């Protein structure tokens, strides 16, 4: 596994066969295992996209690795899924784990579908992040980010209490699966794409105030496209 | 030679539950393949067949009544044990333990239990 | 430098290891795409060369004993690692001496002008 | 005890000739087997250490192979400096077991 | 390179006992095990005995055909070896060898120019 | 669940008779079947063992035949303390089945 | 603890008070923990001296020690015992632990006894091993290969799916204890001494076809000496 | 972390800018990292200021290191403590953990109180010592000998069989927090200050001789000040 380092201002590889004095290791604090998110490639961040990227793979048994500190998420993810017939889906999380420090929207998921296999994992093998642990798997509940890793050889309450948006799944790890936001015990609208976490927070203009609050014994799914709200176009 | 005792539970509404025992005072129980057993005779009846237990871990019942009747054992106190739920008045009847007697060739059993009995109210 | 006990040693050695460099695929980098539970294992075989295997054992039975005591000693539960604070004597034992030619150590290449 | 044989008990052989031997035995999982070799007036001398690793200072014409019951000597080619007779054994342990062995006979 | 020499042998009346030996030397005692064979134009080569290092308290084996006409001995500190026969029966006439060896070999890779031992 | 059936169902005795009892059953016992004995206050004691074997203290009055579906209970020389209910069983498949059994009485 | 060391073609041991330089660590994939297979030792694999090789002993805590990959064994065991009570004996693998890869026999037994103890150990001391971690203790279920290890410094679904053997116990932990073979429901055969694998692979002649089948609503041990079968032997 | 170096005879900090080789690290087995004894700086043993030493504190997760063997404790702790509504209260201890090797007199304190927080925690943050392992945290039941840790450079059953003292609590992590002496089933003197372990030990002069011994139905209290002692002095 190479090592970045740094060398006349720019990275360089370790892995070379020769190790020239120019670059020296004078303590273990120059070391670092950073994690990175994912996000800051560009990577769609839209939930659908980010249940296409999850395998339900059965078979291997999860890892974990321990990582350096690292950048802040904008988005991540909780889960509560399970099995249809009412079993749970995915351990729960082992002991010393807990939700990455800070993501600006924690996206909240619960409901059914086959959830596949038992250990999910990545497709892309992309690590899991867990506070300070990566991780090959998903964990019931707490929240894990995205990312990647590297290593390199070196020479205010918002921060974690920003979160919004939290949502029903309909099926779960397959191509026909759905997702319905939830606001007000209301499931609604379909979430299709493009949305950010923006996007979908100023429709909260609509609660109690402009629009949907189906004052009823039950909820109304409105099926998103007022036209986007689709007040009214539950069925 | 072993003196197997009957044991068992006392008189119980119909519909409750029963448990049975019996224990190989003269026995240890310890032979591999030794194989011990309930039947019952209800009214002066034939030897209506219960359950099979085996030294080597293995049980055996009567499928009729299967669905309420399970097998326990204790071996350290050389004890055997049934279970039966919905005890009513057709579960009525005297009720034996058994042993294989020839021992160890076409089951050969054969031993047999002192009787007990069990009724309901 | 050690011999045989009055065990009898298989001069043969088929062992298998979970080492596997590089990838098939680019997916098998990938626990998705991955190989079975077993399928990391590989095989391959060795001859007593030199009477290397049969010696093998014998160190083998030594150390075991030697690690037994060492791991009653140990507090650690899993003991995952040992090999590490080896490596770190083996630079001990060579370093912190003083060294330029005169001590027996460093290895230092004879002087040229 | 693994008993054991040889073949051919003798075999007539030329300068250069690529010759083998069978040896056979009671089934043996150690790959213990060797070869030896010895000479009038001479003490025996190894070929091959257990299994296929020759002895030291062998020549390279030297080989073997097998396994179990069954396994051979090979020289790929003879020099006048081999004639002798030719030995197997069985070191899987104890006691030691030792072919009849077999002659060098030269054309 | 092990330095062996064999000592006792000759011709003996048949009934008798007596203790056929080696001594050697570059090759430290400490480090192995010795096996006496026996060769006749009759058998071919055949084991007689192991002597066991002392790590496997001097045990020793003999070949049933000959257990317990033999025993043997060793002194490491001399670096001899004895056959010490409990008899001289017959068909003794086998020219007698001690061998040892590395112990991640076998004790083959070393042996004596052997001796003559007959029986009357 | 296979058939198991006996005959006579009852019989009346004296003395000296040759009794003769019969097992009969759906399936092919093969001879893996025995034979028992019961008096009211008492086990159903076994006579019959492998279709063939009367058990080890059995007096000898008691012997017995035949296999696959049929076989027989016969008392030689028949005593007053013979009187008994009759069984038999099969020990070929379970579950476990038995004969209806048979009684005799003398007179 | 020393170590081997390849050097001159030959190993040597690292316990010296010099470290000459003729020997290089250039890296640590030079290292190696490797266990090897006590097996390869010539050490019998009759079951009955299995169980007299198990110690039974309460007390001292397990331990166990992550190794390098290893041998294959031809012979490794399965075990459920259980105390005489029906309490269970042995605890249940932590996890990450399972079978070793490669065993050609693991016999697999069962039955009860005093089971002695509560974390058995070997009398020698021999290594269990699990998959990659030896252990001081036998775990539930899963096999283990006897074995040893050592550490030196370095200069085909039949390979696991093969697998005979399975029995019964009777007793277990003394001298008392027994052993019966199992074929189709069936306990039988002593299992004395004596028995390669395939010798006992070979008594499958009688499965079905020439002999033993107790079909009857029991199932008839025999006694091993058709002498060797002791078919109607069985009291 | 500074280190403890010997040399010249005399200790030294480790923390300088230059490791000058007159101190040799020859072999990892010069380093110790050694618990120490808290008592051993004259802190007082009374129970009730071990009581005023514990924040009781929720929160932050509980973190364990392990160290060097250490010196001898002649006061130590057990603890059954639970909450005043019968639930339990601290986790048990997890696995590898057991009691200090050499304590004098374990004390033993059982009894309820509010019990706060769910961790404890030392209020000075001094390490809670179970076998080899330091703690920030109390577990249940096994004893903990206060002290702390140090890391330096190198260059007969009652050694364990001794223990007296166990006794009930009222109120617990409190002000108001009491204890009584018990012995023979009986809970008597509040132990309120100045006594040693022989102090109290000197008390069972009355056991089954000459004073208390409540031979009813019921136990009674003795207040403590047979003045001391406080016999018939009960309310
Ligand atoms: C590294 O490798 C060496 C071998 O090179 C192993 O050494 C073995 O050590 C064990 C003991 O640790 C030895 O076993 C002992 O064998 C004695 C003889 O048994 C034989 O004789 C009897 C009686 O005639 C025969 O029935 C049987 O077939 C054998 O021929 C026993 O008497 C000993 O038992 C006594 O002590 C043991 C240990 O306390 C008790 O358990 C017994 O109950 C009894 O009290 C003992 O079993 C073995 O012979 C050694 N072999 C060799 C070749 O040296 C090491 O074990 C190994 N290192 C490690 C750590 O595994
Ligand atoms: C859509 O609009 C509605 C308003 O129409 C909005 O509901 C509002 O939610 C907030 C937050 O829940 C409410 O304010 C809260 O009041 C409680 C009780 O006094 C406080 O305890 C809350 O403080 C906690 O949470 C804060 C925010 O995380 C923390 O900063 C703080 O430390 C506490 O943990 C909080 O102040 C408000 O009363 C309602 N108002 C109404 C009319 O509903 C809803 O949130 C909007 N939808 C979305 C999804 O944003
Ligand atoms: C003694 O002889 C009897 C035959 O008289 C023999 O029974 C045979 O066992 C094999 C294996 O159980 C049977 O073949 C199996 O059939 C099933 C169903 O189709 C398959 O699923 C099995 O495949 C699995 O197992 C294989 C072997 O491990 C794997 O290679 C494969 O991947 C699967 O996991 C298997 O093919 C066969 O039908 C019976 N035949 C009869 C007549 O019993 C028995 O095994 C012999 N006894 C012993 C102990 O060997
Ligand atoms: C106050 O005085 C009373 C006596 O008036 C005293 O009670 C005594 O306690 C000891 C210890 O419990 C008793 O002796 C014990 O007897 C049993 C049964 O034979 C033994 O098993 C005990 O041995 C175990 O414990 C020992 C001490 O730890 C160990 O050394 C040993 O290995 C065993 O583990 C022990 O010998 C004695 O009989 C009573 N006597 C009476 C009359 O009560 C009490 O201990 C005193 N109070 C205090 C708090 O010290
Ligand atoms: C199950 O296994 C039993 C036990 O072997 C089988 O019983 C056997 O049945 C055969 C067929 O009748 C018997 O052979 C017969 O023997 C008599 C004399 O003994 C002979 O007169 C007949 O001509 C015939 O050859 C056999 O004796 C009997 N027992 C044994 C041990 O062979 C039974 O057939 C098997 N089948 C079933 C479904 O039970
Ligand atoms: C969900 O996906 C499945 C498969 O991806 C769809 O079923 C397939 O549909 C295609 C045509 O688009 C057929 O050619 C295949 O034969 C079908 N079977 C397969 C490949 O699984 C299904 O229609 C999709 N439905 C929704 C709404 O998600
Ligand atoms: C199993 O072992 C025990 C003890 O090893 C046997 O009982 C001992 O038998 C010897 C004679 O062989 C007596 O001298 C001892 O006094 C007995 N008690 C002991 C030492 O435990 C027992 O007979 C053995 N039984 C079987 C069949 O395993
Ligand atoms: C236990 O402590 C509490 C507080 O330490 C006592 O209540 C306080 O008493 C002081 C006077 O000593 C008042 O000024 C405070 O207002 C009270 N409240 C507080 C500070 O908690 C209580 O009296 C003590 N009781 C006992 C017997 O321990
Ligand atoms: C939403 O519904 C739940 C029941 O599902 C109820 O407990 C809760 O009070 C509701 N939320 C609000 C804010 O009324
Ligand atoms: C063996 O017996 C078990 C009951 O103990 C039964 O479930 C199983 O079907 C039997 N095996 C076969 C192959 O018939
Ligand atoms: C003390 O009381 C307990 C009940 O709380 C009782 O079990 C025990 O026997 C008593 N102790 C003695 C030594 O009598």
């Amino acid at each position: 596994i190479p090592l970045g380092v740094i060398h006349n201002s720019t990275l360089q590889v370790s892995d070379v066969d020769k190790l020239v004095c120019r670059d020296k290791l004078s303590s273990t604090n120059q070391l670092r295992s950073v994690g990175l998110n994912l996000e800051g490639n560009g990577v769609a961040t839209d939930v659908p996209s980010a249940t296409k990227r999850w395998g339900f793979r059965s078979g291997v048994p999860p890892k974990v690795v321990n990582y350096e500190a690292g950048e802040w998420a904008e988005n991540c993810y909780n889960l509560e899924i399970k099995k249809p017939d009412g079993s749970e889906c995915l351990p729960a999380a082992p002991d010393g784990i807990r939700g990455f420090p800070r993501c600006r929207y924690v996206h909240k998921v619960s409901g059914t579908g086959p959830c596949a296999g038992d250990f999910a994992f990545h497709k892309e093998g992309a690590f899991f992040l867990y506070d300070r642990l990566a991780s090959t798997v998903i964990y019931r509940g707490t929240t894990f980010a995205e990312g990647v890793v590297a290593f390199l050889i070196l020479p205010p309450s918002s921060g974690y209490y920003s979160t919004t948006i939290r949502y029903q799944a309909t099926g779960f790890g397959t191509n026909e699966t759905e997702y319905l936001f939830e606001v007000d015990n209301l499931t609604y609208v379909q979430l299709e794409s493009r949305f950010t976490p923006q996007f979908l927070l100023q429709l909260n203009e609509t609660i109690y105030t402009s629009g949907k609050r189906s004052n009823t014994t039950g909820k109304l799914i409105w099926k998103v496209n007022r036209k986007i709200r689709s007040e009214e176009l539950s069925f | 030679d072993v003196k197997l005792l009957e044991s068992g539970g006392g008189l119980v509404q119909p519909g409750g539950s029963l448990k049975l025992s019996c224990a190989a005072s003269g026995f240890s129980l310890s032979t591999s393949g030794v194989g011990v057993g309930w039947f019952r005779q209800p009214s002066g009846k034939g030897l209506e067949w219960l359950a099979l237990i085996w030294w080597d871990d293995d049980k055996y019942y009567n499928p009729s009544l299967k669905s309420q009747l399970s097998i326990s054992k204790d071996f350290s106190r050389n004890q055997v044990f049934l279970k039966i739920s919905n005890v009513d008045i057709a579960d009525t009847a005297t009720y034996y333990c058994a042993r294989r007697d020839p021992f160890g060739y076409d089951n050969a059993m054969g031993y047999w239990g002192q009787g007990t009995s069990v009724t309901v109210s | 430098a050690i011999v045989n006990a009055q065990p009898k040693c298989n001069p043969n050695l088929h062992y298998w290891t979970t080492q596997d460099e590089g990838a098939a695929i680019g997916l098998a980098w990938i626990p998705y795409f991955g190989p079975a539970a077993e399928g990391i294992y590989t095989e391959g075989l060795m001859h007593n060369q030199d009477g290397l295997i049969c010696g093998l054992r014998q160190l083998a039975n030594e150390t075991t004993q030697a690690l037994q005591l060492f791991l009653r000693a140990t507090t650690e539960l899993r003991t995952f690692s040992i090999l590490n604070r080896k490596a770190i004597d083996f630079l001990l034992q060579r370093w912190g001496g003083t060294c330029h030619i005169l001590g027996p150590d460093c290895c230092i290449e004879p002087h040229d002008w | 005890d693994i008993q054991m044989t040889q073949s051919p008990a003798s075999l007539s052989v030329s300068v250069g000739e690529t010759v083998s031997i069978t040896c056979r035995a009671s089934e043996n999982i150690y790959s213990s087997l060797a070869w030896y070799q010895q000479k009038q007036g001479k003490s025996p001398q190894l070929l091959v250490y257990s299994a296929t690793i020759l002895a030291d200072g062998v020549p390279s014409r030297f080989s073997g192979s097998g396994s179990g019951t069954q396994y051979s000597l090979k020289i790929n080619s003879l020099q006048s400096e081999d004639f002798g007779t030719y030995y197997c054994q069985h070191f899987w342990g104890t006691p030691y077991t030792f072919g009849g062995g077999t002659k060098l006979e030269i054309k | 390179e092990v330095q062996l020499q064999e000592s006792g042998g000759g011709l003996m009346q048949p009934g008798g006992s007596m203790k056929l030996s080696c001594v050697a030397s570059g090759f430290t005692f400490s480090n192995y095990w010795m096996n006496w064979v026996r060769q006749s134009p009759e058998k071919g080569l055949e084991w007689v005995a192991e002597i066991r290092l002392k790590s496997n308290n001097y045990a020793t084996h003999y070949a049933e055909s000959v257990k317990g006409r033999f025993t043997i001995s060793r002194d490491d500190s001399k670096r001899s070896v004895y056959l010490q026969m409990n008899t001289l029966r017959a068909e003794d006439t086998g020219i007698y060898y001690c061998t040892r060896g590395n112990g991640n070999y076998r004790a083959m890779d070393y042996w004596g120019q052997g001796t003559s031992v007959t029986v009357s | 669940d296979i058939v198991m059936t006996q005959s006579p169902l009852s019989l009346s005795t004296s003395v000296g008779d040759r009794v003769s009892l019969t097992c009969k059953a759906s399936q092919n016992v093969g001879t893996a079947v025995a034979w028992y004995q019961q008096k009211p206050g008492q086990s159903p004691k076994l006579l019959i063992y492998s279709a063939s074997n009367r058990y080890t203290g059995v007096p000898d009055r008691f012997t017995g035949s035949g296999s696959g579906t049929d076989f027989t209970l016969t008392i030689s020389n028949m005593q007053s303390e013979d009187l008994a209910d009759y069984f038999c069983q099969q020990y070929s498949s379970y579950p476990l089945t038995f004969g209806a059994g048979t009684k005799l009485e003398l007179r």
